[PDB]
RNA sequence: UCGGUACGGUUUGUGUAGGAUAGGUGGGAGACUGUGAAACCUCGACGCCAGUUGGGGCGGAGUCGUUGUUGAAAUACCAC
RNA sequence: ACUGCAGGGGAGACUGGAAUUCCUGGUGUAGCGGUGGAAUGCGCAGAUAUCAGGAGGAACACCGGUGGCGAAGGCGGGUCUCUGGGCAGUAACUGACGCUGAGGAGCGAAAGCGUGGGGAGCGAACAGGAUUAGAUACCCUGGUAGUCCACGCCGUAAACGGUGGGUACUAGGUGUGGGUUUCCUUCCUUGGGAUCCGUGCCGUAGCUAACGCAUUAAGUACCCCGCCUGGGGAGUACGGCCGCAAGGCUAAAACUCAAAGGAAUUGACGGGGGCCCGCACAAGCGGCGGAGCAUGUGGAUUAAUUCGAUGCAACGCGAAGAA
RNA sequence: CGCGGGGUGGAGCAGCCUGGUAGCUCGUCGGGCUCAUAACCCGAAGGUCGUCGGUUCAAAUCCGGCCCCCGCAACCA
RNA sequence: CGCGGGGUGGAGCAGCCUGGUAGCUCGUCGGGCUCAUAACCCGAAGGUCGUCGGUUCAAAUCCGGCCCCCGCAACCA
RNA sequence: AACAUG
């Protein structure tokens, strides 16, 4: 906006597995406000998760969003006649929201049948560092290492 | 396969390139490498990131010749000019004097016209 | 000053597996220390993981393959 | 006339250092150059870079300014030689010897012309590259004349302060350039005052259509000269004069228009400036444009397809109900 | 006829002498950014290394036979 | 009249001695973008390959006939 | 880069 930043809304702890991550999840499942729809998605992965580790899931889940999040992405600018690419720094809690839009935007075009074995083998192939999710991991880091010449213009 | 201790590092540096040359106080090239020489190639070469590349690939290629010390000898209405001078310190050199040699004609020859850009 | 040629000495050699024994062939357990052993020093030689090292400086008697690989297996050591 | 004083005023000769380019040699390896972004181009046959030597040309960093000098154009590396003007003081001398000046004459930036030199860099023309609908341009890479010199021709410029010369008067404030002279003159302070000649800023009376000018007048006055008489046609034709030429000077009319102008005012606008906002962009989420149907509309058709709406701000609008 | 090299991803070319990986460049596909994939950026497809055999544990590399081009020097009555 | 080229979509050109596919550019049409038009962008459509008549299973391509277009020749008394 | 017109 033009006068300045807005306040940003707090999420509550989830009730069946005692973690904010969890019930930020639910809401990128979320379509169509079925949020009683999309939490039986996250818990039915979760469970999923430790039916073929047998580890704890939310463990699992913070080891499959360290493989994802992003610390350089590539902002656009045009200067003059020409445009190019700025490396900036992801804050972190965009690296939150970046890397939870993978996992789910990445398993909703994946191939299995329900969405609860997709979601679940996408958070177990990066908890791995093998998904779909991890390579644009590394396609935003290598296209960001690609143009340091370009750093010294960010704004 | 020589051995030079001290020598001295030539920075020319422009709008549009800059070009590390490493010589011996007599003026012989030990090493050259260039901004250009490093992979890039129109404007992106004037930026001080790629000075600072181009003066580590000379720095640790004039230590396979044993230099350990340098002068530093910049001229030219660069920007990559001073982040040149401290990727030779951080690159096993030793910088010394920094001294600017950027020519100054007392009304000699005559320029070319103005760019009506 | 840069080679070519005939011949001698010196030296070179690192997929993976794995002695680090790291070119082919031969057979080779005795060649191995006043020809003064090993340790230890480091003027160096090279570079691909541990130098295989022509460093000749230091020693006061092994610098053994049957086990446990390079077809695999020696490659200490000797002819080529 | 004498006595001083300041100065890129001018002409001639000699001469200095920096940088650019080229040449020769060394070191050196694969790029350099250029732009908004590139390409043409240069280079790999040893470029660019770098160090030493050499040849040559042109312009003179700092001083340097708002400052100085010159009638104007103009004038700044150094030294020497020849030379022009100005200012102040003394009041020694001459005794109105003054001012202006039609015609005329001389000087007169840059471009250009002739002959002869010289040519580093720059750079019309030209050539390639790019950009674009095109690009005979802007931008890039090259590049001839020319820019320099000697001697002549040309005689034009927004040659401007868009303000002809001479003279006298009419509040001051305030910087700066050159002198002269006064009180504690050393009160070191090179300070204040007075006065003469410049060159700037402000400002009164007065003037002006207004903007503005204002002791350096565009004020108040006198002398002489150049010029104007609506806009175009036109500073053109014809005639003459000058010129090697390009062209310069002098200079009309037919015809056509009822305006062409100057200053200021309010607005609107700008690919001007400052600041500021908005689902304007960004950051997100779900769509439309493709399918089938519904509904309105354009066009077409029909005997009639009733009329209205037509960029945002008409089109599931008037129609909240056409067998 | 002798000699003297060469065939390798859609095009180009290393690796070959000296035996253990098939790579680089351009073209293409896809994605990104953008006025313009012009450029720039990332990922991938594309290969019995001319074909037969042969030698070695193992051959693009080495041997031989074959097709197929390019040179040179002849031969050309 | 001789010789040798040519006729392909609305325009200008490829393709043909290499018989089995008809191509590029501008243009026309439909949709964008714009207050509107150019420029730009997306999507399409359009050709008896001059006529006829052979050859062939098959002809723009091969071979004859005509009808047009273009170029070079037409000299010695 | 960029951009004509009424
Ligand atoms: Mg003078
Ligand atoms: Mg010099
Ligand atoms: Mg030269
Ligand atoms: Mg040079
Ligand atoms: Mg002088
Ligand atoms: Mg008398
Ligand atoms: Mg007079
Ligand atoms: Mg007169
Ligand atoms: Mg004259
Ligand atoms: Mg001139
Ligand atoms: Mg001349
Ligand atoms: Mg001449
Ligand atoms: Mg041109
Ligand atoms: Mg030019
Ligand atoms: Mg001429
Ligand atoms: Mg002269
Ligand atoms: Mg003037
Ligand atoms: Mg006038
Ligand atoms: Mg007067
Ligand atoms: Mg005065
Ligand atoms: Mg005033
Ligand atoms: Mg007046
Ligand atoms: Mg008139
Ligand atoms: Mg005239
Ligand atoms: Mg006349
Ligand atoms: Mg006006
Ligand atoms: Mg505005
Ligand atoms: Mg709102
Ligand atoms: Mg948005
Ligand atoms: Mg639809
Ligand atoms: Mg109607
Ligand atoms: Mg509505
Ligand atoms: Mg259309």
């Amino acid at each position: 906006p033009r006068k300045g930043p807005a306040p940003k809304r707090p999420l509550v702890n989830d009730p069946v597995y005692g973690s904010q991550l969890v019930t930020q999840l639910v809401n990128k499942v979320l379509l169509k406000g079925k949020k009683s729809l999309a939490e039986r998605i996250v818990y039915g992965a979760l469970e999923q998760a430790r039916d073929k580790t047998g580890t704890d899931p939310v463990i699992t889940l913070k080891r499959a969003l360290d493989n994802v999040k992003p610390a350089l992405e590539v902002r656009s600018r045009r200067v003059g006649g020409a445009t190019y690419q700025v490396p900036v720094e992801v804050r972190p809690d965009r690296s939150t929201t970046l890397a939870l839009r993978w996992l789910v935007g990445y398993s909703r075009q994946r191939r299995e049948k329900t969405m609860i074995e997709r979601l679940a083998n996408e958070i177990l192939d990066a908890s791995n560092g093998l998904g779909a999710s991890v390579k644009r991991r590394e396609d935003t880091h290598k296209m960001a290492e690609a143009n340091r010449a370009f750093a010294h213009y960010r704004w | 396969k020589k051995n030079v201790p001290h020598g001295a590092a030539h920075i020319k540096s422009t709008f549009n390139n800059t070009i590390v040359t490493i010589t011996d106080p007599q003026g012989n090239v030990i090493a050259w490498a260039s901004s250009g020489h490093v992979g890039f190639k129109g404007s992106r070469k004037s930026t001080p990131f790629a000075a600072q590349l181009a003066a580590e690939n000379a720095a640790r290629k004039a230590q396979d010749h044993g230099v350990r010390k340098v002068d530093v000898f910049v001229k030219g209405p660069g920007s990559g000019r001073e982040t040149a001078i401290r990727s030779l310190q951080a690159a096993g050199l030793e910088v010394g004097a920094i001294s600017d040699v950027t020519p100054q004609p007392h009304n000699g020859v005559r320029p070319p016209k103005r760019r009506r850009v």
